[PDB]
RNA sequence: GUGGGCCCCUCCUGGUAAGCAGGACGGGCGAGGCGGGACGAUCCGGACGCCGGGCCAGGGUGCGCCGCCGGGGCCGGAACGGCGUCGGCCG
RNA sequence: ACCCCCCCCUCCGGCCCCGCCGCCCGCGCCCCAGCCCCGUGCCCCCUGCCCGAGGCGGCCCCCGCCCGGGAGGACCACCC
């Protein structure tokens, strides 16, 4: 659901500051309102400019091409019930937004960390030789084969409507 | 990884058969069967070798292939050479009196520590027991199935027990000295 | 001792989602839960599906490592595997699940009366 | 208004019970056969301890007023279904009166057509590492007196039906030769138009 | 609070309820277990308690203080005129316990057995076994129904009646009881043995042997409505209790607010 | 039943009234139609004439299918006269053909209180 | 008419503490129907003439009992212990 | 494993067989696997909607007291 936005913003100009500086950031957000809110979060904490004292110049939205599978390495920090920690993750997805959905679901599941708990430092494409995690680099190889990891699911799904039958169906593998 | 596997060679003397994780091996000493159909396994047989593989491990499933290979190796050693277990009757001042009965299919034990109660231990089918023909106070357990031979020997072991005493002083019983294959 | 495998060039029948009921060809393998699929001679856009929706066929279509839509299409048209899948028993059942798909209420009335005399003819035979 | 006859080999107790209860409340007659081959997930020992903890509960001042604990698999299944029916009303009592539950297949049902419910069978429901046990064995540990009898009767009847099927094979080869009734082909074509 | 001193409960709760017997007479609940290969024998008999006496016997125990000495023992005399075997029953072991196959009766039946079928004999008009005797005059019918029992029944019992015209007793109708045929080599040998017994007398000396052991089953002496001191054996209360010392003082705590089934009360004894 | 005798039908069941755990509305019946497992597949049986047989007198009540219920093929129906609780678990017939029953399939509040401003004419 | 109040949220005082006792802005029960929280004067929604249709808040959607599917992960209570399993940081 | 469950033992709705001797009702049989799943990923889908008797499975019916003794007993009941 994540979408890619670039946000440009600045401090509101004064007499000591004719033409203040300009700051841009890449934001991964469900939509524009959350994206600008998160931009103001970061530019408040880092450049000491609250929403009240500045203006957003633009929120560009970028669409991305797919059709090929890439490696994304994501460097982040999250918060738990004992402190704050730094983390690296790698995923194989088609676009950066989808890679970031995969990351967020995996954090929600294995760390129980929510969206406003997490700050993204870096997101970058990682070459095949350049990979560093098993569950990713496994699939970065030629001729990868495996038998279907869960073929009972089809049979159960059909049974959901074929409630009664005249034999126990097989599970083709 | 996606798989975890171990492979071993099939020695030329025996014949082997695999069927839905039912392994049957056959040579001169006998024919021996096991079911490994309580585990998920991919046992592949081709070109004179046996391979055991597990797809998508996540835990103690990575601990299976070495086990099903080791058990098969025993199923080869036992059908080619056979296992013998050599047990020593240890005592002090009350000689243990052991006879072989039921046509080598049972052992009978008297006078453990000068006791009236007598012990009868039957051999798990396929095993035989013989008094040593070489040195005294020694028994010989013989078979093609390591499981059966070892369970019989352990059965004599927990048959012969000394209650309500310091075991570090009162040391009597029938202990396994040699574990191994045969030597014709 | 399996015979069907997840791999490039495997044909699949899509069992769930917006493209339920169609065939496609696997082009790439994300992880143990997701694939990139593409069927351009059946009407499927290139996309990531969950393996929970893809029923593995027995056909593997020779392709290149990373193809494009039209060239993948030409590779498919070269291969004869879709034709064999339709000639097999399963594909025949699919074909008739497509003429029994588009039925109206009067049609159900018709088919129900007809099923009645199938039952009755089979009885008037099976009683010798 | 036929009857549905369900073979309880392979099925999970709670999932089958939920199905049977809804079907009964829709005014259906249902029998269930082979109740000692139904499955409860978990280790057999955990199942055992659970059923003995159930058995400990009785009315302190008179046990004839208390909960009654049945020891046979058929009545275990029946009590589990009552748990899902509102039986103290007239509607619930009618639903109960529409049920039947059996150990083995008895002759009163030996010529019915059986069906299954794969969405409640254990080979589709349980993960491969999960332990599982069958109801007959729990019943034998809690007090059921008739395990060996049901097995002897099952053995005999399976042999008898194995004989019957051999004649059934050829009897079908005659029935199937009825590819010669054009008053049937003239409508199998019509079936095909719609299928 | 806890009971301060330890003392067990009074009476055995495995003999509840203490109601009058409804069975008519002592009824044999269980038979001794059949041993495939054992020689054939009968297992049960029915007598009438006659009296008691005592005997002097030379004891040949071993390790006992009576090892080479004489003891005086109590003995009970039971009177057992020979019984008559009149029918054969077979049962089968089924998923629902013991179920019977059929009962085959004798061609000709005696007066005491006929009399047990009726309430008053001289008045009731007599149509018992009226069709059976006619049908079964020819023995072929009994042969075929025996054939059915042989074909498939798993246990065999014979149905035998006592004979009270050989007693000082007052009744005239018999007591009818099944004696199970145990042992043998198979079922069909037991059926043959039952056929050979059919319509004959049976003596107790051909069931039991001297020095063996038996179980005796009957109905105890009756005492009517009795209080707790005699019916349960609870302690009698002190002399200066206001309204009677033949009672249980407390029959329960406040909670639970009901009287428990483990508390002694008055009622039928014997 | 001398009018709908020859009319073939699709089978259904009257399972209950429309309710919550606190309240129950006897104006609307909840009905199960065979072969209808989806909310989207209710379009075809929507608006159709249906009927139930009231045991006493052996006569039918006529009604119409009005609306879907849930995600799973249940429907709502309104009958000529609201139904007694005794008739639960019984079968409902969905007619494949057309029958003119006139006004005899429509609910009582719509029959009267419907507000055409029906003036009582008095001839 | 009333001048016995009580509870919730935040902020406090005595006390080991208390469903203890004493104070503060705002709200509620008192004197507030209906649905939900199994069950409760006060919690979560919503505060009320008699009806017909529609939309839906709070809470939920195996059967009792009105209502569901798809996807990605994992599989009352303290100090202190765990070569259970999955994930990380630093060398 | 003095623990727990079953047997023995006590009560026991209901049911079964056998004695003297008619009614009704229904129409449907492979088995066994799921890390061989042996060629699957179906059938049924009209209980009247035009179905309707043998064989195989069910159902209903079927049997006195008073009177006097007692080994039984408040009255009753119980055994004769
Ligand atoms: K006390
Ligand atoms: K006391
Ligand atoms: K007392
Ligand atoms: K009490
Ligand atoms: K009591
Ligand atoms: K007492
Ligand atoms: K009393
Ligand atoms: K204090
Ligand atoms: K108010
Ligand atoms: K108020
Ligand atoms: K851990
Ligand atoms: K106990
Ligand atoms: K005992
Ligand atoms: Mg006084
Ligand atoms: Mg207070
Ligand atoms: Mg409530
Ligand atoms: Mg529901």
């Amino acid at each position: 659901m994540m979408q890619k936005y670039i946000v440009y913003g600045r401090r509101l100009p004064s007499e000591k500051f004719p033409e203040p500086e300009v700051f841009r950031m890449t934001i991964y957000a469900p939509n524009e309102i959350v994206a600008k809110s998160r931009f103001w979060y970061h530019l408040k904490s880092l450049k000491k400019i609250k929403r009240t004292h500045g203006e957003i110049l633009d929120c560009q939205h970028i669409e991305e091409n797919g059709d090929f599978v890439k490696n994304f390495g994501v460097l982040l920090r999250y918060r738990s019930r004992v402190g704050q920690h730094n983390m690296y993750r790698e995923v194989r997805e088609t676009t950066s937004a989808r890679a970031m959905d995969k990351v967020y679901s995996e954090m929600a599941g294995q760390c129980r960390a929510r969206y406003h708990d997490i700050q993204i430092i870096n997101v970058k494409e990682v070459a095949d030789e350049d990979v560093r995690r098993e569950k990713v680099a496994m699939f970065t190889q030629k001729g990868v084969r495996f038998p279907h990891p869960c073929p009972y699911v089809h049979v159960k799904r059909a049974a959901r409507t074929a409630r009664f039958q005249d034999r126990a169906p097989h599970v083709p593998q | 990884p996606l798989c975890s596997s171990m492979t071993i060679k099939v020695p030329t003397d025996v014949e082997c058969t695999i069927n839905k994780r039912v392994v049957t091996v056959k040579g001169k000493k006998g024919t021996l069967v096991r079911d490994f159909s309580h585990a998920p396994l991919d046992i592949t047989h081709a070109n004179d070798t046996i391979s055991v593989a597990v797809w998508f491990p996540r835990g103690k499933r990575n601990a299976l292939p070495r086990t099903i290979c080791s058990h098969i190796e025993n199923m080869f050693k036992g059908v080619t050479y056979g296992f013998e277990y050599k047990m020593r009757l240890a005592y002090a001042h009350f000689p243990i009196a052991a006879t072989v009965v039921d046509n080598n299919k049972a052992i009978e034990i008297r006078n453990f520590m000068h006791q009236i109660k007598t012990r009868r231990i039957e051999c798990l089918p396929g095993v035989t027991i013989a008094m040593s023909t070489n040195v005294k106070d020694e028994l010989i357990l013989r078979g093609i199935s390591i499981e059966d031979v070892s369970h019989t020997a352990a059965r004599i072991h927990e048959s012969l027990k000394v209650p309500n005493k310091d075991l570090r002083k009162f040391l009597d019983g029938c202990y396994v000295s040699s574990r191994g294959l045969q030597e014709q | 001792s399996y015979h069907r495998f997840v791999e490039a060039g495997r044909l699949v029948y899509l069992g769930d989602g917006p493209d339920k009921g169609k065939l496609a060809v696997i082009v790439d393998i994300l992880s143990t839960a997701a694939v990139l699929i593409d069927g351009p001679t059946t009407g499927v856009k290139r996309q990531v599906v969950s393996l929970r929706w893809a029923m593995l066929t027995d056909q593997v279509i020779n392709i290149s490592e990373k193809p494009t839509t039209e060239q993948l299409k030409k590779e498919i048209e070269a291969s004869p595997a879709i034709d064999t899948f339709m000639n097999s028993v399963w594909g025949k059942k699919i074909q008739q699940q497509r003429l029994r798909a588009k039925a109206t209420f009067e049609d159900m009335g018709k088919i129900a009366k007809l099923r009645r005399e199938r039952k009755m003819a089979m009885k008037r035979i099976a009683m010798s | 208004m036929s009857r549905i006859v369900i073979d309880c080999k392979g099925h999970i107790l709670g999932r089958l019970s939920a199905i049977v209860a809804k079907e009964l409340l829709h005014g259906h007659e249902v029998a269930l056969v082979r109740c000692e081959k139904a499955i409860i997930s978990g280790a057999f020992r955990d199942v055992k301890a659970h059923y003995l903890k159930k058995m400990h509960k009785r009315t302190n001042f008179n046990h004839l007023r208390g909960p009654f604990h049945f020891r046979a698999p058929a009545e275990i299944v029946r009590r589990t279904i009552r748990g899902m029916i509102p039986y103290k009303t007239v509607r619930g009592s009618d639903a109960m009166s529409r049920l039947r539950v059996y150990d083995g297949i008895p002759p009163c049902c030996a010529r019915y057509k059986r069906v299954v419910c794969p969405s409640a069978m254990a080979y589709l429901c349980l993960r491969p590492e999960r332990r599982r046990c069958e109801v007959g064995r729990v019943a034998h540990e809690i007090g059921w007196q008739h395990a060996a009898d049901v097995e002897r009767y099952e053995k005999r009847r399976l042999e008898e039906c194995d004989k019957w099927y051999q004649d059934k094979i050829q009897i079908d080869k005659k029935i199937a030769e009825a590819a010669e009734k054009d008053a049937e082909l003239q409508r199998i074509n019509a079936e095909l138009a719609k299928y | 609070s806890h009971r301060k001193f330890s003392c067990c409960r009074k009476g055995n709760l495995g003999y509840l309820p203490r109601k009058r017997c409804t069975r008519g007479r002592g009824r044999c609940k269980t038979f001794p277990p059949d041993v495939q290969g054992a020689p054939i024998h009968l297992t049960a008999f029915l007598g009438y308690k006659a009296g008691c006496t005592h005997v002097m016997r030379f004891i040949d125990h071993r390790g006992s203080n009576l090892h080479n000495r004489q003891a005086i023992d109590q003995a009970t005399i039971i009177d057992a005129p020979p019984m008559i075997c009149t029918a054969i029953i077979g049962y089968a072991k089924t998923p629902k316990g013991l179920r019977a196959v059929t009962t085959v009766w004798a061609a000709h039946i005696a007066e005491p057995a006929m009399r047990r079928f009726y309430r008053n004999y001289f008045h009731a008009e007599k149509t018992a076994f009226s069709t059976y005797m006619k049908k079964a005059a020819d023995g072929t019918y009994i042969k075929e129904q025996l054939g059915r029992l042989k074909q498939h029944a798993d246990v065999i019992r014979i149905v035998a009646h006592t004979q009270p015209a050989l007693t000082p007793l007052k009744q005239k109708k018999a007591d009818i009881m099944e004696i199970q045929v145990n042992g043998g080599a198979n079922v069909a040998e037991k059926v043959d043995y039952a056929y050979a017994l059919m319509e004959k007398p049976i003596s107790i000396k051909d069931v039991f042997s001297v020095g063996a052991q038996i179980d005796t089953i009957s109905i105890t002496r009756g005492r009517g409505f009795e209080g707790v001191v005699t019916r349960w054996g609870v302690t009698r209360l002190p002399r200066k209790t206001r309204r009677g010392n033949r009672k249980v003082a407390c029959i329960g705590a406040w909670h639970p607010a009901n009287v428990q089934y483990t508390v002694a009360r008055a009622g039928q004894m014997g | 039943m001398e009018e709908i005798k020859g009319k073939t039908f699709l089978p259904a069941i009257f399972v209950g009234y429309q309710r919550s755990r606190a309240k129950q509305r006897e104006n609307v019946a909840l009905v199960k139609v065979s072969g209808i497992y989806t909310r989207a597949e209710t379009d075809k049986v929507l608006g159709r004439l249906i009927a139930i047989i009231h045991s006493k007198s052996g006569k039918p009540i006529f009604g119409k299918i009005c609306r879907p219920h849930g995600n799973s093929g249940m429907v709502r129906a309104r009958f000529y006269t609201n139904l007694p609780g005794q008739l639960m678990g019984h079968k409902v017939r969905v007619f494949y053909d057309n029958i003119d029953v006139g006004d005899r399939a429509t609910p009582k509040y719509e029959r009267l209180y419907g507000n055409p401003n029906a003036t009582v004419t008095y001839e």
